[PDB]
RNA sequence: UUGACAUUGUGAAGAGACAUAGUUUCUUUACUUAUUCAAUGAAGCGGAGCUGGAAUUCAUUUUCCACGUUCUAGCAUUCAAGGUCCCAUUCGGGGCUGAUCCGGGUU
RNA sequence: GCUUGUGACGGCCCGUGAAAAUCCACAGGAAGGAAUAGUUUUCAUGCCAGGUCGUACUGAUAACCGCAGCAGGUCUCCAAG
RNA sequence: GAUGGGGAAGCUCCGUUUCAAAGGCCUGAUUUUAUGCAGGCCACCAUCGAAAGGGAAUCCGGUUAAGAUUCCGGAACCUGG
């Protein structure tokens, strides 16, 4: 108000400089990133063959949360549990007069992808976390196929990170249970019910459905308005 | 949460972190000693005839000096070789490849005094 | 031109060294009637907006 | 034998061209939002001969719709555009003489000058002194135009391909003869090195197909297939008739 | 230069055979991500919405356009003045709006 | 008068007759700045400093190229009665 | 004529801003303390290439066997601080 005044700027073609915007939209990135985005892209552009795409299919939010939660109170030893571990039979055992047992049998999550694959061909496996990326894809493909045959309950899963986590490395690829304290051997039994629902019941169909096909949405918008009007007098 | 809110459509590359060197061992083991003293840098005096009569008319003091030195090098080591004050130094290169030094003294100095001092005549 | 006071560099009225005097008496001239003319365009084009 | 002339000068020694003195490249504006929603104004600050060009370009300036600044495009003037007068740019401009309009946006019978071939290529149709295209019509669905340039061709292209109203300028540069050696001399002085030009039938035979023989003489026929091959296409090539043109021209 | 094969994928219509079910092959005409060409300091793309308003309503909107600049050889820049909310009121300074929403396909 | 310089003009062109470093100016107004004392070095005067390489002479009927102190060849400025 | 690149068996050839994440300034921030980050700009993309092109500034008198707009005398001027 005071001696203070409202000036409006006109900018509209012709007039007043343009002002900042928000050109994210349109920023040259760098040639690297381009190209992970289009290789996401083509992935889809293309119809893609059923045995990968029944990937793409991974578990749920919640589902998987129970899995990562029971998985969890089965890690692998860390490297001082593993220290004071071998100090307690290294000490004891040779002296107090055992078979290397004062170690009780340990249960821990199988893991490492040759190891798991044994397991499966051996049944002796009983709950299997596949992963989604894996980006040599081949590594993991046949693992479904293989699950199913074996009659080994899997599930595809949101994280090769966060299996890694469970496990201590950063990756890892695959994780699997084959060994369980009574204390849990229950709610196990639950989680291979939905996982088994979700994918082992589903793949004899999931291998019927090829993937991709999908336009982007610039061309997407073109015929769902093209053949709306077309038909649609 | 969203994106990020760039301006600009250039991408630049990030301003990253410039770790300054921190050895694991040396360069060389043993600096090198000063490649030109004052003892390199003037290397005798010039003596002809001709020269002499700048030192006697001109209070000037004509040197044979390292090639490899300047009028700045030249200045100060007469300066400190010798106990003088200087007013400006004009050099030259000898058809031989040798560098000659025409050095003025101020006038509180009076060459011909310093030179047989140094020794000749 | 580094070398020679600010004064040997310009006359005194607005846009000095830079253009002519009679080139400043145009841009002043023009510059009133246009941000004059531009006041009549508004109020005309307003009125258009009330009988039409 | 050597090779001859006209494989020699694909090499560009002394055949690349002449161009020192040159304005710079006569171009339109680049094809941005305001030209192609609206319009944007400009002024011609000045028309100026372009060495070894026939017609002046005109420089036009121009605000810069995203920075502070000016920036001056050099176009190619239009017969009657002058120093001072404002020059409008856009599919929403109007039909005068120096503008540059979509030959979508304009009537039948209009006449444009350094017109597109592809929206924004900133332009290419008719840029020599006198020449011009014409609209002969328009068609919406997929908006194609269709013009006739000046060799008589008719072609189509989009709609949103731009060009500049009117004629360009300088035009009947050709009609004067140009009298005596010297002035031919000039004339390429500035543009490339191809002038004076020895006749093959003056050559020897290491020359030229043409060269050679005890009279000066063709030979065999001059006229060369398109076929041919490099050191043989000299004369009239791919040519579909000869003789002097009897009877009016004119595309039917 | 001309043909074949490979790079080569996706729909739809039409012809071609086990001899009038659809695997396959060709011909047309669509698609877009391979490949290809142009542009630009990848700046305003596509989709919706606001307001207008021509339009005539056959229930109420079924639509289609527009949706800040043209007497003048001026001037147009400091995240924008305005409005509004904060900091703890210092001078400084920040958010939002001014400039509608959604999709990150630079066109 | 002679040579050279420079000006205001005029003729010519389908010929219209370089570039960059660099220097100044203007538009702008971020900001900073006084009365018990501030702002000012584009006004004057004052202080210090300015490295490196070339620098002789010939430039021609003998110092250059023509086997040479060769009647050849080899870019230019000054110019008296 | 280097460079991200693209050809070529290769010696190397092409491109020179080209299909590249291509870079440095003004000062503010410091009163551990010396230069980390807090603004904003600038996106101009190597370099070599003229002793006749562009270009900061010096003159007169005197002096040598042989140098001099370079030394001596006197009197200036430019650039940086
Ligand atoms: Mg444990
Ligand atoms: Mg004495
Ligand atoms: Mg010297
Ligand atoms: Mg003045
Ligand atoms: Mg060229
Ligand atoms: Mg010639
Ligand atoms: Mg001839
Ligand atoms: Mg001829
Ligand atoms: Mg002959
Ligand atoms: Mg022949
Ligand atoms: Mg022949
Ligand atoms: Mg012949
Ligand atoms: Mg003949
Ligand atoms: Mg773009
Ligand atoms: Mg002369
Ligand atoms: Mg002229
Ligand atoms: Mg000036
Ligand atoms: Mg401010
Ligand atoms: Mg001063
Ligand atoms: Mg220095
Ligand atoms: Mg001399
Ligand atoms: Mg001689
Ligand atoms: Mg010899
Ligand atoms: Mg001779
Ligand atoms: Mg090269
Ligand atoms: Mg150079
Ligand atoms: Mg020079
Ligand atoms: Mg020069
Ligand atoms: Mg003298
Ligand atoms: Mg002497
Ligand atoms: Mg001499
Ligand atoms: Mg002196
Ligand atoms: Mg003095
Ligand atoms: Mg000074």
């Amino acid at each position: 108000n005071p001696l203070t005044h409202s000036t409006p700027k006109n900018f509209g073609i012709g007039q007043a400089v343009q002002p900042k915007r928000n050109l994210s939209r349109y920023v040259k990135w760098p040639e690297y990133v381009r190209v992970q985005r289009q290789k996401k892209i083509l992935s889809i552009r293309l119809k893609v063959p059923p045995t990968i795409a029944q990937f793409q299919y991974t578990l749920d939010r919640n589902t998987a949360a129970e899995t990562f939660k029971l998985f969890n109170k089965y890690r692998p030893e860390t490297a001082a549990e593993k220290k004071e571990r071998l100090t307690k039979e290294a000490a004891a055992v040779a002296e107090a007069k055992s078979k290397q047992d004062a170690s009780p049998k340990p249960y821990a999550v199988k893991y490492g992808l040759n190891h798991v694959v044994a397991l499966i061909e051996n049944k002796k496996a009983k709950l299997v976390l596949i992963a989604n990326d894996v980006d040599p894809i081949e590594l993991v493909v046949f693992l479904p196929a293989l699950c199913k045959k074996m009659g080994v309950p899997y599930a595809i899963v949101k994280g090769k990170a966060r299996l890694g986590t469970l496990v201590n490395q950063k990756t890892s690829a695959v994780a699997a249970l084959t060994e369980v304290r009574a204390e849990d051997e229950a709610a196990l039994a639950k989680l291979v019910s939905t996982i088994d629902a979700n994918f082992a019941d589903k793949y004899d169909e999931v291998k019927k459905h090829w993937g991709g096909g999908i336009l982007g949405n610039k061309a997407q918008a073109k015929m769902d308005k093209r053949a709306k009007n077309s038909d649609s007098a | 949460k969203a994106l990020k809110v760039r301006t600009s459509a250039t991408f630049r590359l990030p301003k990253t972190l410039k770790l300054a060197r921190a050895p694991k061992y040396a360069s060389k083991a043993v600096p090198h000693y000063n490649r030109l003293d004052s003892y390199k840098v003037i290397e005798q005096p010039i003596t002809s005839e001709t020269a002499m009569k700048k030192v006697e008319d001109g209070n000037i003091l004509v040197f044979q000096v390292s090639m490899k030195a300047n009028k700045y090098q030249i200045k100060k080591a007469v300066k400190e070789l010798y106990e003088v004050d200087v007013l400006k130094v004009n050099t030259l290169v000898r058809p031989n490849g040798t560098k000659k030094a025409y050095v003025r003294l101020t006038a509180d100095y009076d060459a011909l005094d310093i030179a047989n001092r140094i020794g000749y005549i | 031109y580094a070398t020679v006071s600010k004064t040997h560099k310009t006359v005194s009225r607005a846009y000095g060294g830079s253009r002519c005097a009679n080139c400043v008496k145009e841009r002043i001239i023009r510059a009133f009637l246009i941000e004059e003319q531009k006041i009549v365009k508004k109020v005309v084009k307003e009125q258009t907006e009330a009988a039409k | 034998g050597r090779v001859i002339r006209n494989q020699r000068k694909g090499a560009g020694s002394i055949f690349t061209s002449h161009t020192r003195l040159r304005q710079g490249a006569a171009k339109l504006r680049t094809l941005d939002y305001a030209e192609r929603h609206g319009y944007i104004r400009g002024i011609v600050k000045q028309i100026v001969h372009d060495s070894g060009r026939g017609a002046p370009l005109a420089k036009v300036v121009f605000r810069d719709p995203y920075k502070y600044r000016l920036r001056e495009e050099i176009f190619i003037a239009n017969e009657g555009v002058h120093t001072g007068q404002f020059i409008y740019a856009g599919k929403k401009a109007s039909l005068n003489v120096g503008n540059v309009l979509p030959l979508g946006s304009v009537p039948e019978g209009t006449i444009v000058s350094n017109v597109e071939e592809k929206p924004g290529d900133r332009g290419a149709l008719a840029r020599a002194s006198g020449n011009y295209v014409i609209i002969i019509g328009h068609n919406p669905d997929e908006n194609k135009t269709r013009v006739r340039l000046p060799s008589g061709a008719k072609k189509v292209i989009s709609s949103d391909a731009r060009g500049v109203i009117g004629v360009i300028a300088g035009g009947g540069r050709v009609d004067k003869p140009l009298l005596k050696a010297g002035r031919a001399f000039h004339k390429y002085r500035l543009k490339r090195n191809s002038w004076p030009k020895t006749r093959g039938v003056a050559m020897n035979p290491v020359d030229h197909p043409h060269g050679g023989g005890n009279h000066q003489h063709i030979g065999k026929a001059s006229t060369i297939s398109r076929g041919a091959v490099s050191g043989q296409k000299a004369g009239l090539i791919a040519a579909r008739r000869t003789g002097l043109l009897r009877g009016s021209q004119k595309t039917q």
